[PDB]
RNA sequence: CUCGAUGUCGGCUCGUCGCAUCCUGGGGCUGAAGAAGGUCCCAAGGGUUGGGCUGUUCGCCCAUUAAAGCGGCACGCGAGCUGGGUUCAGAACGUCGUGAGACAGUUCGGUCUCUAUCCGCCACGGGCGCAGGAGGCUUGAGGGGGGCUCUUCCUAGUACGAGAGGACCGGAAGGGACGCACCUCUGGUUUCCCAGCUGUCCCUCCAGGGGCAUAAGCUGGGUAGCCAUGUGCGGAAGGGAUAACCGCUGAAAGCAUCUAAGCGGGAAGCCCGCCCCAAGAUGAGGCCUCCCACGGCGUCAAGCCGGUAAGGACCCGGGAAGACCACCCGGUGGAUGGGCCGGGGGUGUAAGCGCCGCGAGGCGUUGAGCCGACCGGUCCCAAUCGUCCGAGGUCUUGACC
């Protein structure tokens, strides 16, 4: 619900920044996808695009750095524009098989 | 192989005169293995590769007229089964899984006052003081959707090839398209 | 659909207004009351005493459910309500005149005496 | 609000034999893509950094 | 017609059609047309056939 | 037996027997023509409804119906509710008692406790087995499921009949409760899919948004899956052995007798048949399709090693497959996830600029915009690379080449 968002919320946010974080299988098998997604629409990059891109991270910074920093290094492909990758590890008491995700690159 | 089948279409109704909904079903000719007979002794099934391709990534009527396109290369279309007939099916359940005394068997449940009571389902009772124990009567949550289901007076309606594909009175084929279906008319009584 | 005691109006003028539904009529089990269906139940109230009198036992069928019945003809149908009319145990109306429309249904069933009286059949 | 309860002691023999049917498995592991060692089958490390493309340290 | 009035519409070359008292009607189309109209006054409706 | 304690009425649910059988079939009987009843013998399959008033069962009453059965199992069930009630202290009346208290007379209200060990039941995995090692396919002994019914029509208003009525026999159709299955049509869902909204904080002022207002703040609506109110369908034929019950052929009783022996008739019933398992039925079954004799060690070394991808696995990626597990399909010579892309479905024409009115707004661009699983393309992404384990072919007898 109001969780799973506020999640890919800031997941979405923070990788962007990096693009690559450090979250469980998946935890990342989804911020992929969306933020995922959420690229493509860097891609189509405009007004609206913009406007809803942002609607969920909420910051010109970025929000605009992507759509336009980024969005280009990848205007061509088809989706996919991030390779979700396991770790080898896992986080204590715990013993969660984590992993990584980037924009792949 | 003793029968004729293959797996779920789907379902829709639409047309007839008074209108009438059924389900579509899917299956040429799934070639022909050996066939049944335990002449001069015990005689069953054979295997004569002559299969798909991959199939080694794992490697009197009904069975009679077989003999008719299961020796003819393999294969067999199907379709006798024509206008306006009782064969029948035997689906696959549904992966519904384990559930409550609810609706894997019908029985009242938590009724007004306690109908609700953060209470609710759970069976009344098992058995009496004296009687003894249990019985093996009383289901249980005894699981579903993986039953081998079917049932009877499976009429069909029509059929064309496109893609040799059949259509139904009447769906409830049991298990979900794309699934294993099968047909025979058992037993008619609409005969 | 119709039964314990969902009420419903008349069309008909039997003298009625009203009436409780006690049982659906056929045999045993048997729970629901749909037009061309008959119902065993009885006045919740009938005008000022025309010749059936409020609280009198009594006997009427299906016309009139919201509960929406499917045709046949693979179509739909149902009304803003729910009532029905007397009869005299002969499937027979009392109330001389109809009202609100109805549907085929009665006919296949019996009754077209109302069949005909109704301002409209749908 | 102790309704059931075992009655009769457990006994040592089964007890133990229910704790029976449990027991581990080493971890499925293999060898180094190039970083030579054993690894967490389908994973860099340590070792590792590699799989096809350096995204690690050391 | 225009599902009666319901300019708007909604369920296959078959569709159905509600009703009410009176030898009156109501053909019919989708959850916007019925509850607002089977509760008020049409002339007031827009959206569809009619404040067209 | 139990007071080192077996928690007691009615209800609820879940039922299970039994037959003296209420409904249901089969019979013989009648002061039985018909029809409907009465009588009694045979059979439990299946089944035997809503309310009312009563803490009640019981019971009377209301509308049904074929029917609306009698009774078991602590008048089954409290480690499953109920908990009204009789049966804690209150307190009431009435009632006895100098009184104190009191009552199978009554009246208000009055704490039914989370963790199943065993046996037991329902379910799903793990062994070990079935003596080559191997994947695929079948048999079912034996078990389990299910069997009811009303009504309408011709036969026929013909048998019967003074008449008002109403057949066996033979055949259509509908419907009732019930169960298996299933979304197409129908209806309920639809935690964000889509849209309108008032209060507020950030957002940069406007616009265009954002959380919160549960966990969605509120309202309209809404696929796909699940699911009924809804879809198909089912309880049959027919075969064999009988009840009761009806007969034939004929003794002993040179005359009769269903009779001991001989042969048939006859049931919703048994057996079979129709679905549902199912050889862990240690009697481990059948069959087809693969794999060939490797190493060195003292022996009937049937013991230790490379093997044979025959083959399987594990790890990954996925499933109306699913608690875990086991089970199914895929593992870049891939379309398995996601991604994208068309397609459908769904929300009702967007953000912007435009043009009318002081404004509110509207009208346009624009059936726009936005789209959660539904149908299907394309190697953007991510299933890389890798391991492990696995056969060899036990003893006797004979039948054939």
């Amino acid at each position: 619900s109001s969780h799973r968002l506020a999640l890919y919320r800031n997941q979405a946010k923070s990788l962007l920044t990096h693009g690559r974080i450090t979250t469980t299988v998946p935890k990342a098998k989804e911020l992929r996808g969306f933020v995922d997604h959420l690229i493509h629409l860097a891609k189509r990059g405009d007004l609206h695009a913009r406007r809803l891109v942002l609607r969920d991270l909420q910051d010109v910074k970025l929000v605009r750095k992507l759509f336009d920093e980024i969005a280009p290094r990848y205007r061509d492909r088809q989706g996919g524009y991030t390779r979700v990758l396991k770790l080898a590890e896992r986080r204590r008491g715990d013993g969660a098989p984590l992993a990584l995700v980037e924009l792949v690159e | 192989v003793q029968g004729f089948a293959g797996y779920k279409a789907g379902m829709t109704p639409r047309e007839g005169m008074e209108t009438v909904p059924v389900t579509v079903i899917e299956t040429p000719p799934m070639r022909a293995v050996a066939l049944r007979a335990y002449e001069q002794r015990p005689l069953t099934e054979v295997w004569t590769d002559e299969f798909h391709s991959e199939l080694d990534r794992t490697l009197s009527d009904r069975l009679d007229h077989a003999l008719d396109i299961v020796e003819d290369g393999g294969e067999h279309a199907m379709n006798i089964f024509r206008a306006g007939e009782y064969a029948d099916v035997a689906g696959v359940t549904k992966g519904k899984g384990t559930q409550g005394p609810v609706k894997r068997w019908g029985v009242q449940k938590r009724k007004g006052k306690h109908a609700r009571q953060g209470w609710r389902r759970r069976i009344g009772n098992l058995g009496p003081w004296n009687p003894s124990r249990v019985r093996s009567t009383v289901p249980q949550q005894g699981q579903t959707g993986y039953h081998q289901r079917t049932e009877l007076n499976k009429r069909l309606i029509d059929i064309g090839e496109g893609g040799p594909y059949t259509l139904v009175k009447g769906s409830v084929p049991g298990p979900d398209k794309r699934l294993v279906p099968f047909f025979r008319a058992v037993r008619p009584n609409d005969q | 659909m119709i039964q314990q005691e969902s009420r419903l109006k008349v069309a008909d003028n039997s003298g009625a207004r009203e009436v409780l539904v006690i049982k659906v009529l056929g045999g045993s089990g048997r729970r629901y009351a749909n037009i061309g269906d008959v119902v065993v139940a009885t006045v919740k109230d009938a005008t000022p005493g025309g010749v059936v009198k409020k609280g009198q036992v009594v006997k009427a069928v299906v016309v009139r459910t919201k509960r929406g019945v499917r045709r046949p003809d693979g179509s739909y149908i149902r009304f803003d309500e729910n009532a029905c009319v007397i009869i005299r145990d002969d499937k027979s109306p009392r109330g001389t005149r109809i009202f609100g429309p109805v549907a085929r249904e009665l006919r296949d069933k019996d009754f077209m005496k109302i069949i005909s009286l109704a301002p409209e059949v749908i | 609000a102790k309704h059931p309860v075992p009655k009769k002691k457990t006994s040592k023999s089964k007890r133990d034999m229910r704790r029976s049917h449990h027991a581990l498995t080493a971890p499925n592991l293999t060898e180094c893509p190039q970083c030579h060692g054993k690894k967490l089958s389908h994973h860099i490390c340590p070792n590792c950094g590699y799989y096809d493309g350096r995204q690690v340290l050391a | 017609r225009e599902c009666d009035y319901c300019g708007t519409d909604i369920e296959p070359g078959t569709g159905t059609m509600f009703v009410h008292k009176d030898g009156a009607t109501t053909h019919f189309c989708s959850s916007k047309c019925e509850n607002n109209a089977d509760l008020r006054e049409a002339r007031n409706l827009e959206w569809t056939d009619t404040a067209r």
